């Protein structure tokens, strides 16, 4: 859905996809805001 | 898996 703008969800190769928090510098797979 | 480093982008 609408991620709180902190992180992209990219796709890598291996077949997952990452979000890319540029705000907290950390990473993490799923939408956090799904998650409600 | 634990999330790869957000410096970079793995490109595997």
């Amino acid at each position: 859905g609408p991620l709180p703008d902190g992180w992209e969800q990219a796709m890598t190769q291996d077949g997952e996809i990452y979000y890319i928090n540029h705000k907290n510098k950390t990473t993490s797979w799923l939408d956090p805001r799904l998650d409600p | 898996s634990p999330p790869p480093p957000y410096s970079r982008y793995p490109m595997d």
